[PDB]
């Protein structure tokens, strides 16, 4: 609903860590929304490896292969 | 890790439900999710820095995050 | 397992007026001979708001593709401004090079593109309707984002 997983100071820290000097007040909602989607796409795909491989506990490695499946971005050739 | 673990854990679990109510994670799994989430959000913000430095626009806008998603391609 | 490896991309005639064609020198390698098709395309992101304003600028469909290393200059006409939202026309968007095997995207090479006016009057007092014939396109060639996707190469 309105449940969030990252705090506003958390967001400024990550922005700072990315080299961002200043941030619009509108960035908080957008960052969080972006984080909802990312998490959805990963968790959904991770549910596959647990449920079609029969288990009830999602392992560390359940998420790992789910992550390997998301497409990896590099910054050169 | 720059995100506190407990609130993130609640968000992961509430997402976990809406798919299927019966569902469980574990300490080291949810920590993997978080590690990725921080790396991804940071990646996203490094891109927004590329605009700012090249245009005349130091204050970052939702547009720029949207853009940084499109280049990667799970808006695709 | 990944049958096609993209080694390098070079952006050419850059910077340049907006109306100039894009020109990328792509170098890539095949490992097995290729049977099914290989499709390259350039997408111009018209607007960050929505995918509906993507313009697919060209598409090279190539096959069957012999094994080894190949190279080509992928030229493609500039986008149709008729379709770009005003607010987005000036400033930064994104071009994409994309490659598909058996209809599955396996690599996406993306660049930020900054369109600026050259004349300081236009820079200072930017017109209400963008004058594309006076926009210069600067592709940030030093900051590619290469994203690979695991695909079925079967």
């Amino acid at each position: 609903d309105n449940i969030q997983g990252i705090t506003k100071p958390a967001i400024r820290r990550l922005a700072r860590r990315g080299g961002v000097k200043r941030i619009s007040g509108l960035i908080y909602e957008e960052t969080r929304g972006v984080l909802k989607v990312f998490l959805e796409n990963v968790i959904r795909d991770a549910v596959t490896y647990t449920e079609h491989a029969k288990r009830k506990t999602v392992t560390a490695m359940d998420v790992v292969y789910a992550l390997k499946r998301q497409g990896r971005t590099l910054y050169g050739f | 890790l720059l995100i506190r673990k407990l609130p993130f854990q609640r968000l992961v679990r509430e997402i976990a439900q809406d798919f299927k109510t019966d569902l469980r994670f574990q300490s080291s799994a949810v920590m993997a999710l978080q590690e990725a989430s921080e790396a991804y959000l940071v990646g996203l913000f490094e891109d927004t820095n590329l605009c700012a430095i090249h245009a005349k626009r130091v204050t970052i806008m939702p547009k720029d995050i949207q853009l940084a998603r499109r280049i990667r391609g799970e808006r695709a | 397992m990944a049958k096609v490896q993209v080694n390098n991309v070079v952006v050419l005639d850059n910077p340049s007026p907006f109306y100039n064609p894009f020109q990328f020198e792509i170098t890539f390698e095949c490992i097995e001979d290729l049977s099914e098709d290989l499709e390259w395309k350039i997408i111009y992101v018209g607007s960050a708001e929505s995918e509906e304003y993507d313009q697919v600028l060209d598409s090279v469909l190539v096959g069957p593709v012999p094994a080894g290393r190949h190279m080509f200059v992928f030229q493609a006409d500039a986008p149709n401004p008729g379709l770009i939202p005003d607010a987005d026309a000036v400033g930064v968007t994104v071009v994409l090079i994309t490659c598909t095997y058996r209809g599955q995207e396996f690599i996406r090479v993306g660049y930020y593109v900054n369109n600026e006016y050259t004349e300081t009057e236009l820079r200072e007092n930017p017109p209400v309707k963008p004058d594309f014939s006076k926009l210069q396109r600067n592709i940030l060639a030093s900051n590619p984002r290469v994203t690979r996707f695991h695909i079925n190469w079967e």
